[PDB]
């Protein structure tokens, strides 16, 4: 014990850096590549660490477009989140003058506070991932095509190809566990491309409802 | 073209072959079955002795 | 084991309503306090303990010596053991190997 912890928090630090960087917020790569005994060089042993602080990550921004644009990353530490957690959280927040923020749940969060987790503001919402998820990143799984989001032009050019209205494409829900890797909302469009039983790949298209 | 009964019979070697077979199954299998029966036989590491 | 009043052939039960806990029938006034013990009990029931330390758990319980494989001898299937259901009932002891693309486990 406190080896195995540790353990996990090095893992769900480097999963959810990976996906930080998959969304394009600002990474720097030698934290990428950060090991578990460098994670023990930069965090204490589990007595010394505090889960609900010690992890909790801001520094990615979109610096792709905008730099100026901050993102919030939180890790409670009870097993079901509690309102009066998640309200300290959103005052912290309104504080901090961002939009959205992620949460990483321990074993779950109260039913209260899930229907809070629609409606705090049209302005601001709020993410949320279970450990065991983030414990693997599906991004690398061996069944999974790389998924692949594209700016409105692209779409634009794409239904003037096939002369298509565009609720006529496949779908893809929201839940998907991809399309909550990605973050992305309803109405925008995902490239696939799947590796063929040879040198070949097909390409399709998928809209996410 | 035909076929006859002369087609089907046994011959010569066969019947010795086939003696002595079957005379070979039987005392292995006896040999099998007294080692279970005594519990001497050594349990095959994929299911139980039967 | 089950115990029976002398008076009456029924159940017995037991309380305490006194400085020691007795066996006590609830149909006539026979009673037999308890001044010593007894060692049998009615084997209780819960369920398997699979994955309380599922995955890379703990590494205290290292070993020196095992096995090792009639076909490929690759350096990691370390032994473990278990059991089967109950206090009266047997052990097994299995052999489980897995590198890739394949479905080996010994018995
Ligand atoms: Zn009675």
């Amino acid at each position: 014990d406190d080896e195995e912890e540790t353990y996990r928090l090095w893992k769900i630090r480097k999963t959810i850096m990976q996906l930080c960087h998959d969304r394009g917020y600002l990474v720097t790569q030698d934290e990428l590549d950060q090991t578990l005994e460098e994670f023990k060089a930069q965090s204490g042993d589990k007595p010394s660490e505090g889960r609900p602080r010690r992890t909790d990550l801001t520094v990615l921004v979109a610096h792709n477009d905008d730099p100026t644009d901050q993102m919030f990353v939180f890790f409670p530490e009870e097993p079901k989140v509690g309102i009066k957690t998640i309200k300290v959280y959103c005052q912290r927040m309104q504080e901090e003058n961002i939009t959205r923020a992620l949460i990483v749940v321990q074993q779950g969060m109260t039913p209260s506070a899930k229907q809070s987790l629609v409606d705090m503001a049209p302005k601001y919402i709020l993410e949320q991932f279970l450990q065991q998820e983030l414990l693997i990143n599906i991004t690398e799984h061996e069944l999974v095509p790389e998924h692949v989001v594209m700016t409105k032009e692209e779409v634009t050019e794409l239904l003037a190809r096939y002369k298509l209205r565009e609720n006529q494409l496949p779908r893809i829900q929201a839940g998907d566990p991809v399309a909550r890797y990605f973050g992305i909302k309803r109405g925008q469009v995902v490239k696939i491309i799947r590796p063929s039983e040879t040198a070949g790949r097909y390409i399709t298209y998928r809209l996410v409802q | 073209f035909s076929i006859g009964i002369g087609d089907v019979t046994p011959g010569q070697g066969l019947l010795k072959a086939k003696y002595e077979l079957l005379n070979a199954g039987y005392k292995k299998c006896d040999e099998y079955i007294e080692a279970l029966n005594t519990g001497k036989l050594q349990q095959q590491p994929g299911c139980t002795a039967e | 084991m089950l115990l029976f009043c002398p008076g009456c052939g029924n159940g017995l039960i037991v309380e305490e309503g006194q400085r020691c806990h007795r066996f006590s029938c609830n149909t006539c006034p026979y009673v037999h306090n308890i001044t010593r013990k007894v060692t049998n009990r009615k084997y209780p029931k819960l369920k398997e303990v699979d994955d309380v330390l599922g995955g890379a758990a703990a590494w205290e319980n290292v070993d020196s010596t095992a096995e090792s494989c009639p076909k490929c001898e690759h350096p990691r299937a370390y032994f473990m053991q278990l059991q089967t259901r109950s206090a009266d009932e047997p052990m097994t002891t299995f052999y489980k190997c897995c590198n890739a693309q394949c479905g080996h486990r010994w018995r």
